[PDB]
């Protein structure tokens, strides 16, 4: 059962891995992974409802 | 598929330019921001972005325990006008102020949350006296159990509470708990009440705080040290940790700019004013 | 077994 | 486009209403998500939802309120300031619970030789500050939910000293956004600026949004919407110019569960 | 049927109300038809319909009337008798247009030992007469349109001879069902009997019955309940025996066009 | 002899897994696997002798 | 060697 995942290595003495286990049935008491996604800011930075192409007139 | 420690984009070389695109030019009153990149208004060169928003993820911004509460025990003498004293907090993270600014620059969040414990001991009177090793209870009771009213009442038996028996001076005692939540996602802010004022009743009877929902959200943590009493009197504080582990957030909101002023949102008179004097054009 | 990320 | 369709000329018709506008600067859909019904995999109360579609989902114009050099802010709550308005406001009373989705239109224009900004926000849970500092969190139901009329930010905090009789209601300042943070972040809510040389309107298209699937909408507001001058009234040379400002909302895919008897609530 | 199934125990759920009935006799289905929605080929107003569904579509209760010795008889109107019954009576009166099909359920229930027969009949446009002889069709909107309390039957014509004020109401004689028409031939409208021996209930399913596909339900009634005693209330040697009717009635496929402001009827 | 199993996870950040090995020769030394079974309630709600169909008379 | 659940 175990999770072998590569570190993104940043000072340097092929990939780096690491490796998990979890101990326990209850998700909640497992590690965070920090294995994250990003998303685009779009929904905050432009919620209008036509699509903004930024060479064009914002004002058309 | 684009993940939190992925590169940001490269800056692509640009060159001079004469033409009907207007990059610059743009209307804020439509809601959006204009978004730019430094090749829409200036010449620029290839770079080779290695950077990343790894840290700032919403999990890295938060992986971090920080004290919630302080709690206070000892372990007295009980006698005819004070008892041996142990503590009851109500669970939250509104008694301090650092990680509830955090958690307030979003309107809702979902987590699992985990508790860690710092105890410390001291002699408090004179004597040269002593005392054995502490054992402490620190025992979780949710809305509706039992609290207890003396140190050593039958409530401290935990058939069904869950309980950590914690001894001084070994690592600081640690649990998760999963996402316990009876709506789908925590609130941080709840525009409304838990009463409706109906005609026919009193004004009293149907009147509830502003912003509050359930008077008892999430129980509380009653503290005592196991220990009878030793002749020297020994003061005790639970210091407690809260991190929020595997944590989702909606609806970001700009963070308390004015110092915190109970539970609310209610500010002090006489705290208003966060900005400081600077001129116009002065750099 | 192993998984591997 | 060159058949003329302009980002700034719109009609929006819900129901039976229509709205037109020739100066928009464009129209906001918050969080990108437009309103919705209550999906079978997110649903909680079993019983069959009414859903009164056109009745309801149209668009209320509430009271005109206006806009001079010395006007400090205006806010209002959602579902309350709709809560008397035809059978949207019925469908309300009688049901333990409900949900819906909002189109806004903030309307004010003015002339070519006036100017000024409204900053007009939609804002979730939008919690305001109380006059108290004897007592936090006390502004009554009543205060907190005017209906149609709204309330009106200041720009001077303060505490009311009876303690006798309180006033128990909010006292929102507008540089704080009535809540304690800084007005000039409200731009990460939703929202738009009606800047007159620019555009007469705002419109904001507001989807259900809350911790839970569907609540109770007599004791709880989902949206709160503020309007703040963030640039001055002014026109030509005029020392008291004046120009209102409309607000017609319309609720969308809203639906409702529990009924029973209807609610009559004390609101003074 | 093997497993019990039984003509005199029903089970009718609409909307959040359930009947239940363990001595029925059978239910009636007016014309044969069962309510219907508006179909598009004989849709007559052009705007969308608001279907309100549950909370309009299910189970409302009537004051209970008590039935004695002398009682001559009772009548409603619908939708009139349902006016002000939750939202039902609130989409009525936002609209121009509405039309609705009903189940309406009398109960009356009473011991072996008791005997009696109410005649319950579902009239097509139930138009009864007036108690004048100087001025015929003079009966007022207001005593035309008793709502829930409904009206009652006599067995004695009395024209009202006070000319300087009138008082315009209906004297409906009961053999002649209060239209001049004789109460024998009743049996040709939709109808049971609740004859105390065999059940205790009526159960009326009634279509919505007009000359168009729909119309002002504030200023007309498409069916008229009339409840008469066809053999009369007796218990033991009692002088003066009393049981309850209940009228329970359920609109049905209720949809409504010409959305207005709300209609406030001169009721008095 | 390792046994891996799988969580239920509920707030989240595939199948995430836990792994379980048994110390001990007695399996009352073994920790509780909480991978626990549901039945009908009938034995207690309907001991009846002839099966009930709800939508029928219960006395016929 | 190893069991899966
Ligand atoms: C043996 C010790 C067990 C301790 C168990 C604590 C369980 C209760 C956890 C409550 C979760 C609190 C989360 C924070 C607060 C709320 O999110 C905000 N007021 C918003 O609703
Ligand atoms: C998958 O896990 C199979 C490989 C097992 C590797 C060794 C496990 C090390 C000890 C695990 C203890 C588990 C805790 C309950
Ligand atoms: C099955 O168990 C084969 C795999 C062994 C995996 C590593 C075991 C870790 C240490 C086990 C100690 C056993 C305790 C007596």
């Amino acid at each position: 059962g175990a999770q072998v995942s590569s570190q993104k290595v940043g000072a340097h003495e092929s990939t780096i891995n690491y490796t998990t286990i979890n101990y326990y049935r209850d998700s909640a008491s497992n590690a965070a992974s920090k294995q994250d996604f990003s998303q685009d800011p779009s929904k905050f930075t432009e919620p209008i409802k036509d699509v903004l192409i930024k060479t064009a007139p914002m004002l058309n | 598929a684009a993940t939190s420690r992925d590169a940001l984009p490269n800056t692509e070389a640009s060159g001079p330019t004469h033409s009907k695109e207007i990059p610059a030019l743009t209307a804020v009153e439509t809601g959006a921001t204009n978004p730019l990149v430094p090749s829409d208004t200036v010449q620029t060169r290839h770079v080779v972005q290695h950077r990343s928003r790894s840290e700032s993820s919403i999990e890295s911004f938060f992986a971090r325990g920080a004290c919630v509460t302080i709690m206070t025990v000892d372990n007295s003498a009980s006698t005819t006008n004070k008892d041996k004293l142990f503590a009851v907090w109500k669970i939250t993270y509104k008694d301090t102020v650092q990680l509830r600014r955090k958690l307030e620059f979003f309107t809702y969040s979902r987590f699992d949350m985990e508790l860690t414990f710092v105890v410390t001991a001291n002699f408090t009177e004179t004597n040269n006296g002593h005392a054995l090793n502490q054992v402490y209870q620190i025992m979780y009771v949710p809305p509706g159990a039992p609290v207890p009213e003396k140190w050593d009442d039958y409530t401290w038996q935990t058939s069904s509470n869950p309980s950590i028996f914690y001894t001084y001076g070994t690592a600081p005692a640690r649990i998760s708990v999963p996402y316990v939540g009876i709506s789908n996602a925590y609130s941080h802010f709840y525009d409304g009440f838990s009463k409706v004022p109906l005609k026919d009743q009193s004004a009293a009877l149907g009147d509830s705080l502003y912003g509050a929902a359930s008077l008892n959200d999430f129980g509380i943590l009653a503290v005592r040290v196991v220990n009878d009493h030793n002749p020297t009197k020994v003061t005790s504080k639970i210091r407690v940790y809260l991190k929020p582990k595997h944590i989702r957030v909606w609806c970001p909101r700009p963070p308390r700019a004015v110092a915190y002023y109970g539970p609310g949102v209610d500010y002090k008179d006489g705290t208003l004013t966060p900005l400081s004097t600077k001129d116009l054009t002065t750099y | 077994g192993s998984s591997s990320t | 486009e060159a058949c003329g369709y302009s980002d700034r000329v719109l009609q929006l018709t819900l129901g039976n209403s229509t709205i037109t506008t020739q100066e928009a600067a464009n129209s906001v859909v918050a969080y990108g998500r437009w309103p919705e019904y209550l999906r079978d995999s997110e649903a909680n109360p079993v019983d069959q939802p009414t859903e009164p579609d056109v009745a309801a989902c149209r668009f209320y114009t509430l009271d005109t309120v206006s806009w001079t050099k010395e006007s400090r802010g205006w806010w209002w709550k959602l579902p309350d300031a709709l809560r008397d308005m035809g059978l949207f406001g019925q469908n309300m009373y009688y049901h333990y619970l409900g949900r819906s989705g909002y189109t806004v239109h903030v309307q004010c224009n003015a002339s070519k030789f006036h100017q000024g900004a409204l900053g007009v926000f939609a804002v979730p849970e939008m919690c305001l500050a109380g006059d108290s500092n004897t007592t936090t969190m006390y502004t009554s139901y009543q205060n907190a939910n005017p209906g149609e009329k709204g309330g009106t930010f200041t720009g001077t905090f303060t505490p009311d000293n009876n303690q006798t009789s309180p006033a128990r209601r909010f006292c929102p300042v507008d540089y704080l956004l009535g809540n304690g943070t800084l007005l000039g972040n409200a731009f990460v809510f939703p929202h738009q600026i009606i800047n007159l040389r620019t555009n007469n309107c705002a419109t904001l298209v507001l989807p259900y949004v809350n911790s839970l699937s569907i609540d109770s909408m007599v004791k709880h507001n989902n949206w709160g919407i503020a309007i703040l001058p963030l640039a001055p009234l002014n026109f030509a040379s005029e020392s008291s110019p004046e120009i209102p400002i409309t607000l017609t909302i319309a609720p969308m895919c809203c639906e409702f569960n529990g009924l029973r008897n209807i609610t009559l609530p004390r609101l003074q």
